[PDB]
Parts: C-alpha cells; structure tokens; sequence
C-alpha cells in the first residue's frame, strides 16, 4: 500500500494534440501526471522525487504566472525543467521525466522526455519512462503511427498499455489518459 | 549557492541497497557531426543536433556526459557575449578556450565534456580539444567519439596543408560517413559548419541525407 | 594521478652552451596506446626568454604555467626582465605548496645577461636542482649514459645541436611514448631561434 | 518496533507495541513511541535509536508553535506536509537513519479521519489501513477492511490483527497500548487491543 | 599465457580478385619499450598459406613449432605430399581454431590473435580470424588489435561487399595495405616502420616482401 | 583471472507453421562497437532436416554445433541409418548443455524442423539444458522488439496455423527490418532456412548497414 | 601560492561551536528547534561521509583570491593587498539587505567579475526565526 | 614473483666480436636496499664454452641451469661437444614451459667451430633472439642508448672489452641495484679467458 | 610529504673530548635511480650548529627555509646577533621539533630524520635527534637509516657511554665517522662515494670539509 | 534445532526438539534427530543440513555392523569413542560442518547409565547434563540436579527447562519428543516432555 515507486510514462503526438498516459495502483491517490495549466508532466522513479519536483514546479509556475501576467509554454517550461534538474548535479533526483502540451500562439504539439541531470530528448513521435515492463517500447514502435486523430491516438496509447499490463503484473492495475486539444483536454481511467 | 552536494549520501546509500571532426582549410575551418543519438543499443533519435553555437562564428562539438556538455557550452557562451558586449569586439576563440579550460579545472574532472571547438575571430582561424580535467590541445584536423579512430583513419589518409573549402567540407563529410559506417555509435546523417574568415558562418543540416 | 587524465609521455632535454642555452623535446602526445597528437608543441613560453617543458598531469602544468606566466607580467611590470632563478623559484613554490593535489614537473630555461644561460629542474615532490644540463621523460630514462658520456661545458651551438638532436633520436627510438619531430629554441643574447627536425633527418643518424 | 494503523468510519485507531530496548531489561507503564502533535492529531513512529525520539520531539515542539501563535489548529493534511518536509530535510546531508510514522487525525474542518504513512525517505501515502515492522496481515485487512466500519468492528480486526501478531513471536513481547482519534479527541483503550 | 611480456601489435588482410594479401610489422615490444626490431609475424606455411599472428611472441613462436611439427607430419610417408596432399589454408586454420578453443576451455589460453591467409586447390580465396577465446570469423577484408578499428575502415572502401572482389585489381589492394600500413605508423604508439607483406595469388603464387619501409610521410605541416 | 567468456550479439527467431518452420537470425558479428563481419551465419542445417542456431559467445556455439553433428554422425553409423526425429534431438542437446553444468556454455539455443506427424516444431534451450516446444521464440538482443511485432501481426489477426511460408517469411523480414532501424547492434542482413517436406531452403536479404 | 584550497578539514569540535544557535536553557548545547534542519542532525554527521570536490568548490574563489594576495605582496609590497583587503571590507560592512542576496555592484566591480557568470550567479539559493530581526542580530553583534 | 623471494637485479652484457663471443656482468646481488653480496660471480658456466648469465628469481634460474648443465653432459656423452643453439633451445623449452611457475630469464653466449661465437636472448615469457649483442637486467634500461650508438660489428677483442667496460660502468653509476667489480667471459678457439676490472679503474673512464 | 619521491639515505655523527662530528653523503636517489649528486644535507646555522636531514629532498629545501628564515629573524634589530645572542643549537633543535610535531599532528608531515649537533655557549656539546613523528632523543653517537644499524654499532666501540666523551681525542672519531661511511658506501644500495662532514670545536670552531671520498676500499680478494 | 540430556541414578533422559527446515511448512509427527545406534543405547543430533543425517545414518550402519559380527553389543564409553574418531576424520579433508551429539546408554556389564556430548571439532565430554542451541537452562541445571535423583525428579526438572525454553521462543516452537534409556532398553514419554 505504501510502496509506489516506479510505474511508467507513455507520451504520444496525433494531429493537433498530445496524449499522456500512466499506470495507477489498485483500489482498497497517488498520480505520477500533473498540470501547470496547459502543460503535463509525468514522473517516473522514486515517489518521494516525484512529490518535491511537483511541489518544486507549482511554486516555480505560480511564481512565473504571477510575474509574466500569462500561463508557461510547453518548451518554456521544458527549460525550466532542465535547468532545475541539473542545478542538482552530484545529488541528482532519481526522476524520469516527460513533459507534453500544445503551444496556444502556435498550436504545434509537443513532447520531451529527461535524464537525471536535466539532458533534453525532444522527440516528435512517443516518449515511454520507467522500467517495468522492458517490451513496452517495442509495443509503442509497433502500434504508433504518424498524424493521427484523438480518437485514433487515444485508441493506440490506450491498446498499448493494456498490452503492456497483460503481459506483466496484474489484479490492481489501471491507467490514466490524458487527450490534449489546443482548447479541450479530457481525462479518462482504465480499470481494464 | 552552485552545484548542490544535497541528497549525496542519501543516494549513495540507495546505491548500497558518435563521430565528431574538425577540419582546417585555407581560409577558416569545418566542423562536423554525425546525428544519431541513443539511449544504449536503442536509438532514441535518428536525427540529432550534436553542432552547438558558442558565439555566431564560435561553434563546438561535444563528447561524454550530455549535460555536462550542454550546460558547459551554454554557460560559456553566455559568458563570451557578456565579454564581447563589455569590451565592444568581436569574441576571440582563445578566450573561449581559456573560460572552458579554467572552468573545467576548477571542478577537477567532475564535468565529463570533452569538446571540439572550431572559429573565425579578427586574428584568423582557430581549432582546439579540450579534455574534461582541463587539459587544451591545438591542431589542423581533430576527431572525436566512439568512431573517432576511423575518422582520424580518413582524416590522415586525405589531408594536405592546401585545402580549398570544398575538398575541406568533402574530407570531414568522408571521415563522418567512414565513422557511420564502421561504428555502432553512429550512422544516420551528417551536420557541417563552415565557418570563413570574413563571411558569415554557414550551417548545413543534414549535408550528406 | 587523477583516474582518466592526460598524462605527459614526452622526452626533455635542456642543455647549457657558450652562447646560452637550448631547450629541446619531442611532439608525441599519447592516450595509453593512441596516438591523441603527433605535431604537438611542448615548448611553453613563460617569458621572451625564459621557456619550460612539462610533465605529468597535462591540466596541473597548464595551470601552474599560466600562473607563472602572469605572475612574471606583473614582475615585468615593476622590475623589468626577471632572472630565471626567479622564474624556478615561482614555479617551485607552486609545485611544493600544491604537491598533494597536483602532479606536476617543470625544467626551466633561461638566459639573462647576468647569468647568462641557466637550467632548472624541478622533478615530482617540487625540489629544485640547477644544472649544466637536465634530461626529463618517459624516454629520458634510455639515454641517460649516452649524455653522461658526451656532454661537455662551454660547446658551441652546432655542437649542442647535434648532440640534442642524437640523444632525442635514441629516446624517441626507444620509448613508445615518444616520436615525431624534434622541437628546439634557442636562447641567446642575438635572440631565440626555433628549429625543427624530421624523422627522416635524425633518423639516420 | 511494530505499529499499525487503520481508518474507520468516523474515527483513527493506532496500535503501537510497547516494547523496550534490548539488553536492558526494564519495567514501565507508558507509550515512549506516540507524540500527540495536536489535540486531534496524534503520531506514532518506529525505527532506530533515539534519532526518531529527537524527530518526533522536534515536531512537536514545532506543532504546537503554531497552535499557539495562530490559536488554531493544523488539519491532518497540513501536519503530514510539514512533517514530510521535515524528514526529507533532515537526510539532505547525513546517512539516511530507519524511520516510519503513522499520523491518524480528525479533520474537523471536513468533519472526518484521516491516516497518513511516511517512510524513511521521504514517501508520504494516504491509506485506508497501514503497518510497519511486520516481516501477512496485510491479506487480513484486504479481506476484513470496509470503508464504513464502526470503532468496534476495527478494533475487532485490530484484535484479530494482533493475535496473528503474536501466533509468531516469543513471550517477550508484552503487548500492543491501543490509541483513537475522533471528534472528542484523542483517548487511550485502557481494556484490550 | 595468464599475461602477455613480448607482444606484436596488428595484421592486416584482404581480398582481391585472384587471391589475398596480408601484413604486418616486425616489432616486438616490451611495454612501452620498443625491445626487439627484427621479429617475423607472417609465417609462410606450404606454397599457399600464410599465417598472421599478433599478441605474445613466445606463444607466436610456440604456433610455429605448430605448424612446422603439422607440415613434416603432413609429408610422412606421402610420396605426393607437395603435388596432390600439401595442407590446404582450410585444414591449418581448422587444426589452430581447435588448439585456441581447447586452450582457452582449459583456462590456459594462447594470448594470440591469428589471420590465415591463402589460396583453395580450386583457386578460392581463404581468409578467416581466430582468437584467443576461440572465437572465430571471416570477412573479405580482416584486422587484428588496432588495426581493426583503423585499418578495416580503408580497406572496406576498396573492398565493402563480396561483389567488389573481382572488381580489385592486385594493384589496388596493395596500394590500400601500404596506405592503412602507413596510417597505422601515424597513430599506432607500439608500431614499426618496417614490416613484412605477402600476396597469394592462384596463377603467380606466393610472393614474400621483407624489409618493407613506410615512405612518403608527411611531416611537413608541423613548422608552424 | 583469465575472463573466457566473450560476447558476440546477434538476434534469432524460430517459428511453427501448421507443416513447416523457420529459423532466421541476423549475419552482423560484432565485438564491442567494431564490426567483425557482416555476413557470419549462425543457423546451420544439422542434416535429417533440423536446423540448429547457438546465440551468443560464438566460440561456444560454434563448439555445440560441432559436437552435435559429429553425434549425429556416430548416431547414423551405430543405428542403420535411422533418421533422428526433433525430439531426440532435443534431448541429445539438452545432455550436451548440462554435460558442462559447472563450466556451461554461454548460449540460448533454438532448433527447428518437422515432427513425427509432419507438423513444424521448435524448440527453445536455456543455457543449462532446460528446453521446451514452442511455437515462435525470440533470442537475443533485440528480441523485445521482435516479439511485440510479430503479436502485434498474428494472432496465436489471422491465426498462424492457416499461414502460409511466404507470408510467415514476410512477417520475419518486416520484424527485422523494423529492429535494425531500432538497435544498433541488428544490421547488415538476415538469412532464414525453411524446413518443409521436401528439405531445407535458403533466403537472404539485405539489411541497413549503419 | 595555492590552487586547490587546503587546510578544509576541522580540527576541534565542541557542542557551542555555533554561538548564533546556542540555547538559552544550557548555553553550553546548541538549540535543535531553532537551527531548523529536521531535528535529527547531530554535528558529528557532518564530520565524514563528504563529498570530496565540495571543500574544494566552496573555498575555491577565495583560494584564488588569497594567492592574487600574496603575488601583489611579494612584487608590489603590502600595501597593495592592504588597500584591496581594505576596500573589500568596505564595500562588504556597509551592505544591508535583508531581503536580498544577491552581491553588490561594486563588489562585483571590485572582483572584476562585472561581464563574469558562474554557477552560483545562475543557482544563488521556515517556522521559526527566518526574519529581519535574526539578520539585524547577527549583523550587530547583540 | 614469490613473496620474499631473491630477485635478480643485475647489469648483463654480451657482445660478439672477430674472434669470437665476451660475456660481461656486475657482481651486486641485493634485497631491497641491503646489499647482500658484493661480490657476488653471476657468470655461470654450463659448458667448456658456454656460459649464461640470469636475471629474475635466483632460485629458479639455478635449478633451470643446473639442468641445462646436466642435460648437455648427456648429450656431450653422445654426440661430442654441443652448439650454442642447442643450449640455447634447452634454456628456451625450460622457460617456457614452465612460465606459469617460474620468472626466468638467460643470456647464453658460446662459442664452437662452426659457428664461430653467438649470443641469444631468453626475456621473461619464453622467447628467444638471436642477436649481435645483447643487455639485460634493471641497469640496462639506462645503456639502451649508448649501446646503440658505439656498436659495431667484428670489433678486436680490446676495442669489445671497452666497450663493454663503458657500457657497464654506466649502467653501475646509474642503477642502486648494480655495484662491485666488473666481470667478463671471453670465449674463442684460443680457450677461456677470465678479467676482472676494480671500481677505481672503470669510474674514471 | 604523504610520499618520499627524492631522497638522502643516512646521517651519522658522534661525541668527542671538544665538540662534535657529523658527515652525511652527497646523493639525492629517485627510487631505485641515482638521480642527483651534489645534493648537500649538511647545513650550517651560525657559527656552532649543524644540522643533518635524511629524507625527502624538497622537505629537506623547506626545513632549509626555515633554518634560513629563523637566522634572518633572530638577526632582525638585534645590535649583538652575532656576539651574545646568536643562536643556540638547543634553540635550533627545539624549533625544528616543535615543528615536526605539530605537521605529524596535522596528518600532514615533513618525511624527514634530523639530527641537530654543535657547542652550545657555556662549552657543553649538544647532540639530538628528530624524525616525522615527532620522536626525540639524544645519545653519544647518532645515525639515521641504514647507519642506524651499522654506524652506530661500530661508534658505540670508541664512546660507549658518557664516561668514554672526554677520552675521545678528535682524530679518533673522525677516524671512526671515515670507517662508518666506508661500510655504509659497502653495504647500502642508495649511497654515494662523495659525502661531507662538519667538525664543531668549542676551541676551534666550525669546520666544514666537503668533496670528500671514501677511499682504501678493499676490492681485491674478488679476483678468486 | 535444540538438544538436551539429563542423565539420572539408573536412566538417561533425551529431549529433541521435532522442528522442521525453513521456507516449506511441514506437517509430521516423527523424532528425525535422533537414531537408534544399539538397542541399550541412543544418539541424539543437532546442526546444519543432510550432513548431520549423513553421519548419523553412517554411525549408525557402522555399529549395527559391529552388533551383528560379535552378536555382542559395545558399551556406551566405546561407542561414543567411535564416533568422536568418525568426526575427527570427517572434517580432516574438508571445511568443518555445525554438528553436536549427545550419547546415552546403559551400560549392563557395569549397570549404570551414561551420557556423553561432542562438538563438530570432535571433543567427547562425559557429563551429567548438556544441552545444545540454547542461546539460562545452565543455572537451572546446576541448583536442582543430584547424582542420585530418580526419573520422575530428572522428568520434572526438564520439564521446567522447557517450559524455559518455551518462555523465550515464539509458538512455532511445537514441542520436544523425549525418551528414556535404562536397564529395560530405550522407550519414549508418549505423555508430554
């Protein structure tokens, strides 16, 4: 009941939106995605790291809303990210992250994923986090595919980390999704 | 203030329980990369920037710890507009190279870069390595990375002290193209810098494909 | 000493003549068994006429001699010319009060027209030793009875030539660390003269 | 040092073994592992040697600084923050110590209990039931725990609890003291686990 | 064996269109003391087999009692031991494969690295690699030590795939072994100027060249 | 201490059909980052139609394999000829693996070929000797990409029992072709041999060669 | 004449070592509430398990400046340090801002570190006694 | 290589010359830093004219002389007097089959009437070299040079004993482990002849 | 310090009638390399002191600095520095010990034996000894090193006790401190043929002999 | 596993505990440390795994051997030298395992019992009692044993070293079998301890 540590990211571009997705323990709280307005960020690794960088980047968000009069951008807030990471060089967070959101002047979707120490991987197809199951990142090879709708893209994260989850720990397990428009999010759980 | 040393015990206990070359020519210098990167035998990215601009003519290559890279070539950069902008000229690469040299001496080793630097400033063209504990290097043609030996195969079969630009951007695009065929490290593309004394510098993504 | 650092594998010699002195050495820099550079320069100018070659950890020499080098601008500054015993003495105190955190030795060659040509030791620990001349390196080793048989005081240039240019071929020959051209200056009251040497050249000697 | 926790409906039970240090034989009649932070907020920890007495008093000492500067009181909620904050600090330059507190409160505010865990580095859980130190009664309470239980349900599968406890250890162990948190307060089960 | 005092440091191999070349250099060192100028790595074995061995000289010189011992066995009461029954480079590559493998399972291994060069009776070129692990390979251009992570990628630009074969004029392949040869001197710290080379060919033969020098080094650039 | 053991990374992939089988893996040898060879085969035809692969320390594959063809050759001389079927051959190599229990080979093995009644079968090794039949098996560095493909396509999505050789050959070289522009160390070319009635067959394809 | 800072380690302890933090119950023991570092960190924690480049990056400006020091010393005489030192101090005691951290200008111009950036510029960073009066304390003396 | 073994650091020479073959040696045998002979002879005879000198565990290198020495009475019993090579092979075979066990290593000069005086070298590990002249031991890392350059082929036997002498007396001044007097083996057709040269001789050359 | 890099190998000295004797030899070894000769270890302060360091060679510089910079100091603004308060070898010895106490204490210390001898101004010989642990101890016959265990057996037969001190005549420890450096240029591996020595005479004063050689050396019964 | 022996006036009693190996939960009601060596004298073992059981049963073989070729029975005293000879040469080749034994008998040709304990070095040591694994029954021993007490007082007095054994050790901790060697062979208490 106490132990969450772990758990794993899957971060995915469609046309015109993001999708952001992680696993949740069993019933009888503790979610790994969070949001700064209109940017995500989910947290693998140890639960304790995941709580203080949250706590960290709400301080760090609510400052710079209050100062610049206007919400953070996705590439804005992955500097951020970066900076702070590596501020703590030799004693590093024991984190994955991974960022994604839809820039409102631009409309562009984007999606990042870190290191420990702050390094940037900007990729424009799928970002996975965590170590729990090894053949994730082969199923989300398999099953992306570019420039699809958010149904569509829903529809593939959602079908892989079902895979993911069959062939791995089970009895408890759900998900979070998170569809990112330019103007409408919706959050959906996976008790499957 | 600096670096944070929080959590250093903490996580010891826990604990407990590429193709990079630089090239000289007549009239500057080349520098070129290749642009895949990955996350060990995965390839994260097939189409990587690994060319990073210290000043507009000022650009290097780097080799280890990402972000130590990064953040050096970031913080270094910053350091020579401030520079440039206090005494009205244009940045010099030996000032470059001596903030980069005393900078990773002062952590003795600890900030795992190693570095290509190539630049044009008013004194002419100028092509350093520098090592992580802070230990700088001249010379005409450099290689660096994991495909470093057989671009330096290449670089020393084809060199010659007069080079035009474009036998100078062949022979880095050949050593970068050699490094990406023979080594498991590399293999996607090729990214060029040229930079010229008197003109402006000239970025090439994606040259070869 | 650091784990994964540059170290100097080079071969140093620095003789006293009539005229003044000469300081020579090979351009081989290595990374175990790599060859990392092989027209590197280690002659390092710390004043118009006072030179030094290093060895030992690359970064720590680089360091000190950038230290004593502005260190005797600002000599300059006040005094005019320093004599090389000056110079020794900087980089002594430098290499003995950082002893346990840097690995660091220095030889020194200078001329003045008080003294007229002199050679400094400093090996690892930070000693000094002056001399009529000093041999250094991983390849200093192999010719240390060669020197000792054919070094004499008060030779004239050509001769001090030759016999840096044999001693360098035989360390080169023998130790791995060691190879390229052979690098020398000079020191003189007419000024400081650079010359260089091929494989080809003393090769055959 | 074992300690248990569990949620019912309207109220927090917290059972913590009154046991003593070792090579050291010793008679005493009190609780030495449960600080009451506030008056409807109680703490109870397990761990090494006096490095967790130190934590626990300094809380505290802390708590009940801010009672009497505001004439208020902390919810549940704010007091495991603090407390979190607290721990994580304490190992950001010293070798982490073995530390594990239950916090049980009745918010008042919200007009409920709460229960938090947090571990030695830092984890702070919300959970309907919770232990520490126990090498399963876990399947116990998975199968006997309902989320509108009464006091007396939960200490009967508090009972149920100790007795599988107590199937696999010696004579030494003496006994489990048996705190509740409700609206009325914080009161001690003077009878039986 | 268990460490390695006399080493040799690379041999070079590949294929042309009518048989293979190799190389090597005539050094022996002693760490980093360049000790013994003279020592022959390319071991000539029949009229068409040529043997390259780097690593520690006097398990070297333990295989050429091997392959000596191999060749007067061959020719025991053989009347045809030189016209039909000579050794194939297939039967002495798998005679030396087997004794690495069966020394590296008795944890007393043969600090070797082995390229076995040579010509088929039925005109095919031979060409393959073995170790001291035993581990076995071959490919139409071959290196050992540094040589495989400076000399292969030369050479693969002359010769990349199997069809470049015939296409590889015995002039080409030679002129490619002498330049990654002289690349090798640049950048190699325990290597030689002299060294040995050795075409096998199906029409001319063996052809042995000693005394071979690196030439045409440019040591000009260095002035300034 | 001598270390003898090596590493020499390659990727396998044997399969089932309802009347055939295939076992395919990737011709790169590599050492490190160094490429030793691009085309250095690892599935070999063992005679009575069975073919046998040994991934991993080449060296100790390359012994197996050895000793498993010599025995089948004292196994035709000693018994007229018989044929072996796929299950004795299961067990003569499970023996050769736990023959070196205390010194083991550093190998996964797969062998494929026709049963008794003329079905495909494959069998999977550990490095010790444990073996079981299976219908498709994955081996080697790249097998957690190969393997979601390959589920992502057949269902065990027409079922694999009503596909036919070229469409199970199809299948193995897009898996393969989608693992070489993921892993570095998977490249250069990919041979696959075919077991049917009639024998065995060859087919080589070319790979990406970065 | 030194580069990498020597002489870090310490040589005494004692449980008063920290005058600004002593109890006013047993001035002779420090007050745990007030230090506010959890509670559970008792000094001797502090005297091992360091990471050992932290001494040399923390002493490592003012390493630097003493050996500036010490060369103006030996070439210009003693007053030349004497007048940097005096100057320093100076521009150092008469600064007073309690709300602030970061340096002065002129201390800034000072070090020649007008057109300089380094990690502790970009990184320059409770209940009880976090306030101006602790400052204003610590400042005066009192 | 044995804990708190005898270890050999010696200063070995031998050269072949018109005539035929000298062998030439220091006589310091230490441990650690005492000298515990210094007088020590290291010119071992195996045979009328062929003699060896050794270098690594003293221990091994006598039991492996001893029966190079016995296995060439025997074949002396059979086929007469035996060539410098076939020694040369027994020290080898000896060596290198027991490298695992033993550190070991020989110079062998000799002299017969076909071959007319040669010199082979057996370095740790096993092999061996035939050479014109040949060093070994902790001082001859400090005459590779010199050596180098004052060799020449079918000197007189003077012009081969100051050579030798020079080359030692180096190696004597430069190395702590080498000392004492000077011993030579000169091996022709005339017979053995035996020299000794005293401290204050060779130190004033 | 932490490490000896170069160093001297032995000091010896002895009590006679009128003051006393010390020598040491010229040569500063780098391992097992005879590195530097005309290294002087025998350093005078005043006009009645000498001190003897065996050791490493740039502690030996420093602790010469400092010997340097207590004359300097003493002298100062002293009119009679030079008559009545010059410095005293206890003075001296004091210092020195003092320091190489505290620097053993540090964790960080100087990888030297001294041995401090001379007059002291009421006519009193004064004879002591340090090393880097600071230990201190005073005897009629003193050596450091390998001298510790063969000089001094062959000086305790000249001045066995205190009662032998004004029996000694000058020419029979010096005879004795000749002999003991002939031994030890016998038996030690890191000594030299040239050493100094420094006689200290209440009557005479300081006398200063250098470039001498040990001679009558006994290489004859080598020859069989 | 623990062992224990109290050797009274005309009998000698052994007291084995019936545990079982650790990680399989075992349900059996037999005595498997203890082997029969000769109808008038009885072995009790305790320490590590198979090896014990191996000596054991080879003991065991032997003196059954020797039973059957004189169709005499040895005496205690020659028994127990027999087997400390066995142990000393068991461990004179190989790294030493954990055993202890206790031999009782009656010995008929003197008519009197005995009791005999060796360690794994293969030290025999006649005693009146002994015991093994007990981490005191030593103090218990020593005030309430005579020389002449009868069975019934040697039954109650390890009857009070078990229920001090049991005061310490947790429930899984079943129970100790124990028999009885005197004039009339061996037989075992079916009653309790």
């Amino acid at each position: 009941p106490s132990s969450i540590n772990g758990g794993i990211v899957v971060a995915m571009t469609g046309k015109d939106c993001v999708a952001i997705a992680c696993d949740l323990r069993l019933g009888s709280k503790f979610e790994k995605i969070f949001h700064y307005g209109h940017v995500f960020l989910g947290i693998t690794g140890l639960a304790t790291d995941v709580t203080t960088l949250n706590e960290m980047f709400r301080y760090k968000t609510n400052l710079y809303k209050l100062k610049e009069e206007r919400a953070i951008e996705p590439e804005t807030f992955t500097q951020l990210v970066s900076s702070s990471l590596y501020e703590r060089r030799f004693g590093p967070y024991f984190v994955g992250p991974v960022v994604a959101g839809i820039n409102s002047k631009s409309g562009k979707p984007f999606i990042a994923g870190f290191d420990l120490i702050g390094c940037i991987d900007e990729a424009k197809d799928f970002i996975v986090s965590g170590t729990a199951s090894d053949q994730l990142f082969g199923m989300c090879e398999s099953l992306y595919e570019p420039n699809l709708e958010p149904e569509d893209l829903f529809e593939t994260i959602s079908q892989a980390l079902l895979n993911a989850a069959d062939r791995d720990a089970l009895s408890g397990w759900g998900a979070v999704v998170y569809i990112i428009k330019k103007d409408e999010v919706v959050k959906r759980y996976l008790k499957m | 203030a600096g670096l944070s040393f929080d959590n250093y015990q903490r996580n010891n206990f826990l604990a407990e329980n590429t193709t990079i070359v630089g090239v000289k020519f007549n009239n500057g210098v080349v520098i070129a990369a290749d642009t895949r990167s990955t996350q060990g035998p995965i390839v994260a990215d097939k189409n990587c920037a690994k060319l990073h601009r210290i000043s507009p003519k000022i650009w290097c290559a780097g080799a280890g710890t990402a972000a130590d890279t990064e953040a050096v070539t970031q913080l270094i950069g910053s350091n020579i507009e401030l520079h440039s902008l206090y005494t009205s000229r244009e940045p010099r690469v030996v000032s470059a190279l001596q903030m980069l040299k005393q900078h990773l001496f002062k952590y003795q080793g600890h900030i795992g870069a190693y570095l290509i630097v190539a630049g044009v400033d008013p004194t002419g063209s100028h092509l350093f390595s520098i090592h992580a504990h802070g230990s700088t290097d001249v010379g005409y043609y450099l290689s660096l990375g994991s495909g470093s030996l057989a671009a330096m195969a290449v670089l020393e079969s084809h060199w010659k002290q007069d080079l035009t630009k474009e036998e100078a951007i062949k022979l880095a695009s050949d050593a970068i193209q050699a490094g990406i065929w023979n080594d498991l490290g590399s293999g996607s593309n090729v990214d060029v810098c040229v930079m010229e004394i008197g003109k402006d510098a000239e970025y090439l993504r994606n040259y070869l494909t | 000493l650091k784990k994964g650092e540059v170290s100097l594998g080079t071969s140093i010699m620095a003789v006293t003549f009539k005229d003044g002195v000469i300081l020579g050495a090979d351009s081989r820099t290595t990374t175990g068994a790599y060859i990392a550079n092989r027209v590197t320069d280690k002659l390092t100018r710390v004043h118009d006429k006072i030179w030094c070659c290093r060895s030992g950890s690359a970064a720590d020499t680089q360091a000190i001699a950038d230290i004593v080098q502005y260190h005797l601008e600002l000599y300059t500054s006040q005094y005019g010319t320093p004599s090389t015993e000056t110079a020794a003495s900087v980089f002594k105190e430098l290499c003995y009060e950082n002893k346990d955190n840097l690995t660091a030795g220095i030889i020194v060659a200078g001329y003045d027209d008080k003294n007229k040509g002199e050679v400094y030791t400093i090996p690892l620990g930070g000693s000094v030793h002056k001399l009529p001349y000093a041999i250094a390196g991983s390849g200093s080793t192999f010719i240390y009875g060669y020197c000792d048989k054919n070094f004499r005081e008060n030779m004239s240039k050509e001769e001090t030539v030759d016999f840096i240019k044999h001693s360098l071929s035989q360390a080169i020959k023998w130790d791995g660390s060691s190879g390229g051209v052979i690098r020398m200056v000079v020191l003189t009251a007419a000024g400081v003269e650079r010359l260089i040497f091929y494989p080809d050249e003393y090769e055959q000697l | 040092d074992i300690i248990l926790g569990i949620r019912v409906q309207d109220s927090v039970i917290l059972a913590s073994s009154k046991a003593v240090t070792r090579g050291i034989s010793v008679l005493k009649d009190s609780d030495d592992k449960t600080r009451q932070l506030s008056p409807h907020t109680l703490m109870s920890f397990a761990g090494e040697a006096g490095d967790t007495v130190q934590f626990a008093e300094y809380i505290q000492a802390n708590i009940q600084l801010y009672s009497i500067r505001e004439d208020y009181e902390l919810s549940p909620q704010a007091v495991s923050s603090f407390v979190r904050q607290e721990l994580a600090k304490s190992i950001r330059s010293r070798r982490p110590y073995q530390v594990n507190v239950l916090i049980g409160g009745y918010d008042k505010k919200k007009n409920k209990p709460e229960l938090y865990q947090i571990d030695y580095l830092g984890t702070k859980v919300e959970l309907p039931y919770g232990a520490h130190g126990y090498s399963y009664t876990f399947f116990l309470l998975d199968h006997h725990y309902r989320p509108d239980m009464t006091t007396e349900e939960g200490l009967d599968l508090l009972k149920l609890c100790v007795q599988e406890l107590e199937k696999r250890m010696p004579m030494d162990f003496k006994g489990v003291i048996v705190k509740i948190v409700d609206k009325d307060g914080i009161r001690q089960v003077d009878d039986f686990q | 064996t268990q460490q390695p005092i006399v080493t040799g440091t690379s041999v070079i191999s590949m294929k042309y269109d009518n048989g293979v070349i190799i190389a090597a250099d005539n050094l022996g060192s002693y760490g980093s003391l360049l000790r013994f100028n003279g020592v022959e790595r390319l071991i000539p074995v029949g009229d068409n087999t040529v043997v390259g061995i780097s690593g520690d000289i006097s398990d070297m010189q333990h295989i050429e009692r091997l392959l000596k011992d191999l060749v007067t066995e061959n020719a025991y009461d053989n009347p045809l031991a030189d016209a039909e029954e000579a050794l194939e480079p297939s039967y002495i590559f798998e005679y030396l494969a087997t004794v690495m493998y069966q020394r590296r399972s008795k944890m007393n291994p043969l600090w070797n690295a082995i390229i076995v060069a040579g010509v088929q009776s039925n005109g095919d070129q031979f060409l393959r690699y073995v170790n001291l692990l035993g581990v076995t390979y071959s490919s139409p251009t071959l290196a050992t030590g540094f040589g495989a992570h400076m000399a292969n990628p030369l050479l693969r630009k002359v010769v990349d795939r199997e069809s470049d074969i015939p296409k590889t004029t015995v002039q080409v392949a030679e002129e490619a072994i002498v330049n990654a040869m002289r690349v090798l001197y640049y950048r190699d710290a325990r290597s030689s100027r002299n060294f040995s080379l050795a075409i096998i060919d199906k029409n001319t033969g063996l052809t042995f060249k000693k005394n071979l020098q690196v030439e045409n080094m440019k040591w000009d650039f260095a002035k300034d | 201490q001598f270390n003898p053991y090596g590493d020499n990374g390659g990727t396998i992939l044997g399969i089932a059909g309802e009347d055939f089988a295939v076992l395919a893996g990737d011709t790169r040898n590599i050492t490190d980052y160094s490429i030793n060879s691009r085309y250095e085969p690892k599935v070999f035809d063992c005679g009575d139609n069975i073919v046998m692969s040994a991934n991993g320390f080449a060296a100790d594959g390359d012994a197996l394999v050895k000793r498993f063809k010599n025995s089948v050759k004292w196994y035709h001389f000693d018994h007229n000829d018989k044929k072996l079927s796929i299950n004795s051959a299961a067990r003569n190599i499970q023996h050769l693996l736990y023959g070196k229990r205390f010194f083991p080979y550093y190998v996964h093995t797969i062998i494929a070929g026709l049963d008794e009644d003329g079905k495909g079968a494959v069998y999977s090794f550990d490095p010790v000797g444990s073996y079981e039949r299976e219908q498709c098996r994955a081996g080697g560095a790249a097998a957690s990409l190969i393997m979601p493909f390959l589920d992502n396509q057949v269902n065990f999505k027409k079922p694999l029992k009503y596909l036919s050789v070229e469409e199970v050959i199809k299948l193995v070289r897009d898996s393969f072709t989608s693992a070489t522009e993921r892993h570095i160390q998977v490249g250069d070319g990919l041979e696959i041999l075919i077991v049917t009635k009639d024998g065995v067959r060859k087919e080589f394809y070319e790979l990406k060669r970065d | 004449m030194n580069i990498v800072p020597q002489d870090t380690f310490k040589s005494q302890v004692s449980t008063d070592q920290d005058k600004s933090v002593l109890s006013s119950a047993v001035p002779s023991l420090p007050d745990t509430l007030r230090q506010q570092e959890g509670g559970a960190v008792p000094l001797s924690t502090q005297l091992n398990d360091r990471h050992p480049l932290e001494s040399t990056l923390k002493n490592w400006e003012t390493t630097q400046r003493q050996r500036q020091m010490e060369q103006y010393r030996q070439i210009f005489g003693i007053a030349e340090p004497m007048k940097r030192t005096m100057e320093m101090e100076i521009v150092n005691r008469t600064d007073f801002n309690p709300l602030s951290t970061n340096g002065s200008i002129h201390r800034d111009i000072l070090l020649n570190k007008e057109c300089s950036i380094d990690w502790e510029d970009v990184y320059p960073g409770t209940m009880v006694g976090d306030d101006v009066h602790s400052k204003i304390e610590k400042q005066l003396g009192i």
